C-alpha cells in the first residue's frame, strides 16, 4: 500500500503500546469489569479522547513487507499474494504442497 | 306484537341477576382506567450507573487475578 498506509500503521502500534497497555486498565477497573459495584467514577469516560487512535482495536495488521491491507496470515507474519513466493523458494521452513 | 314474530323472549328475560363470575357485570370495565404512558425512561430513573441481572456474589477489587498459573 502507500508509504503513508505503512506510515500510519508504525504510530498507530508504538501508541498503543504506550498508552493503551498503560490505560488497558483504566478502562478494566473504573469501567467494565470491575466496575461492578465499584461504581463507574466518571474519569475515564472523559479521559481517553487524546488515546483515540491508540486503540488496539484500531490496528489492521497487514503485512510487514509488502503492505498488502487485506489476505493476512498472522500465523506467519505474512500474508496470502507474498506468503506464497517464500514458500515456493523453500524459506518457510517445513512447508510444502497439501495432499490427504 | 303479533303471535307469529317469535321473539326467544323467555330465555331473554330469564337468569336475570348475572354475576361479576357468571357474565362480568357493567361493575367491571373501567377498572383500567386510563391509557398510560410515561416518558422519563431508564436512565431517566435516576440511574446514572448500571449493572447486569445477577452475578453479584464476591465483589471486591482483585486486579485480574483469575488465570490458573499463566
Amino acid at each position: 500500500a502507500k508509504q503513508s498506509m505503512k506510515a500510519r500503521e508504525v504510530k498507530r502500534v508504538a501508541l498503543a503500546d504506550k498508552y493503551f497497555a498503560k490505560r488497558a486498565e483504566l478502562k478494566a477497573i473504573i469501567s467494565d469489569v470491575n466496575a461492578s459495584d465499584e461504581d463507574r467514577w466518571n474519569a475515564v469516560l472523559k479521559l481517553q479522547t487524546l488515546p483515540r487512535d491508540s486503540s488496539p482495536s484500531r490496528q489492521r495488521n497487514r503485512c510487514r513487507q509488502t503492505g498488502r491491507p487485506h489476505g493476512f496470515l498472522r500465523k506467519f507474519g505474512l500474508s496470502r499474494i507474498k506468503v506464497r513466493e517464500a514458500a515456493m523458494r523453500g524459506e518457510i521452513p517445513g512447508l510444502k504442497k497439501a495432499s490427504w | 306484537m303479533k303471535k307469529d314474530i317469535h321473539p326467544k323472549y323467555e330465555e331473554i328475560t330469564a337468569s336475570c341477576s348475572c354475576g361479576n363470575v357468571m357474565k362480568i357485570r357493567s361493575t367491571v370495565g373501567h377498572d383500567l382506567n386510563l391509557d398510560v404512558c410515561s416518558k422519563c425512561h431508564p436512565f431517566f430513573t435516576g440511574k446514572q450507573r448500571d449493572v447486569a441481572t445477577g452475578g453479584r456474589v464476591d465483589r471486591f477489587n482483585k486486579r485480574f487475578n483469575i488465570p490458573g498459573s499463566k
